[PDB]
């Protein structure tokens, strides 16, 4: 089944491409700035549907994280024109490129908060971090800075979907290993850090691992599984029995076809 | 092609005619065949569309009865060389079948091992065109005691061939087929057996099969004495001895009851009929073997065994599903082939 959540974000494919285009066109890139914009869209009962976006200019200092420049007024006037075009376009959130977070992320957030308590922050990188979905969404309010593993899926309107198409187990398994490796890197990292007296001293991180191990996996290993297994083969044995029968049934329908083809050919003179 | 065919056919007609019109015995027409056989010798690679087995074939059948015309081997051996292997394959393959027969009847099946090794070398033919190949092939394997393998080959032989000369050929295959069930020790139902072969002929095999199913030795000996002849006739004698073992082996198997103890005494009473008093020794062999398994105390005069209620709870059906799917699947691919 697909993953769903309390709040949910749907981000349109149109939106994503727009960021790709913004990064190359503004031509400011090659200074390695944050490419930031405001996201617009359609929201209802508890669904963010990101219907629209627009880029915002920004210039930040390249030797100070306290000194950055952004204009509010630009947001009102442009918003005003959008309201005039389509009134089904509310302020949902904003976007930042990532792939790392800033202190300053907190600073763009305070502003969007005012306009609506819920401001989604989407971390979008074209440059492929992940070979599944390379876009991840968080929703943040400060305590400190929170995050949320809110689903991201690509819904669409009728027009949007056709355009996409104009332009144009095994998958599971590659991803599965991937995930293992990401955690693996983190442990090696943790060991290093602890060795060299670096901030990690988080209780949570040890706590999650311990429980996880107790359970064990069952697509490998037998160690914890063996008692469960005894039941398991018996159920599988039955599914297979069913499968057998149906293969004969299929085979039979193929015989009917052949006999008919044979008859037809034979009487004709024979020609395929 | 158009001129070739009448000349050969005249030769061919010549041979039909001489049998009991220019003979009165099956050793006088032969003199006439031998001079005509020259023709085959003469054209080498100027042809490949031929049949050339017949002359040699008529000569040859007679040696199979128990007569002396063993000269013929020399002749077939030369022919396998004349065809290169890479040239004139289909005709070579037919010849190899007739040589293989001659050898099978009389002595050393070992020379067939080799023949088989030849048989799989680059050909432009197939060895399943005349089922007779399978029949010979089966006896070889039978001796060696692969009951299963012989079964496959024989059964494939029965497919796509009888509906004419079903008369003689089904009877020979059918007699061996029955024997193989006895040898394997797994014997099917009595209903089935009736309809194969000629009914009169079916009868000696049936008496034998029934005795083996009862699993009692004395009846097996009495019937066997009457039917010395069949084994002799066939040219496969070794079977007569081999079957003796099988009765006893079925008999222990037959007697499988249920309970954590069966008295040793009980087994011994049933067993008394099979063998005078060689009972425990047989039983021990059987348990050890792993066909059945048990613990015996002669001390407490009981046999203790394992219980089973756990069938269908372990891999034995898993093997079955896999084997069964496969049969259906080959034909499903096959229908598409057309």
């Amino acid at each position: 089944m697909p993953e769903l959540a309390v709040q949910k974000v749907v981000v349109h494919p149109l939106v994503l491409l727009s960021v790709v285009d913004h990064f190359n066109r503004i031509g400011k890139v090659g200074n390695q700035k944050r490419v930031v914009g405001v996201l617009l869209g359609s929201w209802q009962k508890k669904v963010l549907d990101v219907s629209n976006s627009f880029a915002v200019p920004f210039d930040e200092d390249d030797k100070d994280d306290s000194v950055w420049f952004l204009d509010h007024d630009y947001l009102e006037n442009m918003y005003g024109m959008f309201k005039k075009v389509n009134a089904r376009e509310r302020i949902v959130g904003w976007y930042h490129t990532g792939p790392k977070l800033h202190k300053n992320d907190i600073a763009i957030n305070e502003l969007m908060k005012r306009y609506c308590p819920n401001s989604v922050l989407v971390i979008i990188d074209v440059k492929p971090k992940d070979l599944g979905l390379p876009t991840e969404a968080y929703i943040s309010v400060e305590e400190s800075k929170t995050f949320e593993h809110v689903t991201s899926e690509i819904g669409a309107e009728e027009a949007e979907e056709v355009g996409v198409e104009h332009l144009l187990r095994i998958t599971n398994q590659v991803h599965g290993l991937k995930g293992l490796n990401s955690k693996l890197l983190d442990i090696r990292s943790y060991l290093e850090k602890v060795a060299t007296g670096k901030l990690p001293i988080n209780h949570q991180i040890i706590y999650q691992l311990q429980d996880v191990f107790n359970l064990l996996p069952d697509v490998s290993l037998q160690e914890f599984v063996k008692a469960f297994y005894l039941k398991t083969n018996d159920q599988m044995v039955v599914v297979y029995l069913a499968s057998l029968i149906r293969s004969v049934v299929a085979l039979h329908n193929l015989i009917n076809n052949k006999i008919a083809n044979r008859d037809a050919e034979k009487k004709e003179g024979q020609e395929k | 092609s158009t001129p070739l065919l009448p000349e050969v056919e005249a030769y061919l007609q010549l041979l039909v005619v001489i049998f009991m019109m220019n003979s009165k015995r099956y050793k006088e027409a032969q003199k006439i065949s031998d001079d005509l056989m020259q023709k085959i010798s003469t054209q080498n690679r100027r042809a490949l569309d031929l049949v050339a087995a017949k002359c040699y074939y008529y000569h040859a059948r007679v040696y199979e009865f128990l007569d002396k015309l063993d000269v013929v081997r020399s002749f077939l051996h030369a022919r396998l060389r004349t065809a290169t292997l890479r040239h004139d394959a289909d005709g070579q393959a037919t010849l190899l079948n007739l040589l293989l027969r001659n050898y099978l009847h009389y002595s050393l099946y070992d020379q067939a091992e080799k023949l088989v090794s030849k048989s799989v070398f680059p050909e432009q033919a197939n060895n399943n065109e005349w089922a007779r190949y399978l029949y010979y092939t089966g006896r070889i394997k039978a001796i060696q005691l692969e009951y299963s393998e012989a079964r496959r080959t024989m059964t494939n032989a029965l497919r796509k061939a009888p509906q004419h000369t079903a008369v003689g050929f089904k009877q020979t295959v059918h007699k061996l087929l029955i024997v193989v069930e006895l040898l394997l020790g797994e014997i099917p139902d009595r209903l089935q057996f009736r309809q194969p072969s000629l009914k009169r002929s079916l009868m000696p095999y049936f008496l034998l099969t029934q005795a083996v199913r009862t699993g009692n030795l004395a009846k097996f000996n009495q019937v066997l004495d009457q039917f010395g002849e069949k084994f002799q006739a066939d040219g496969t004698y070794t079977l007569i001895i081999r079957l003796r073992h099988n009765v006893i082996k079925t008999g222990v198997r037959m007697i499988s009851l249920s309970y954590s103890r069966i008295s040793l005494a009980d087994i011994a009473q049933k067993l008394q009929l099979d063998s005078p008093e060689d009972a425990e020794f047989i039983v021990a062999k059987a348990i050890r073997d792993g066909v059945i398994e048990a613990s015996i105390n002669h001390e407490k005069g009981y046999v203790q065994s394992k219980e089973m209620i756990d069938i269908y709870s372990t891999r034995e059906p898993q093997l079955a599903f896999h084997q069964r799917i496969s049969f259906c699947l080959d034909i499903h691919n096959m229908s598409v082939k057309a």
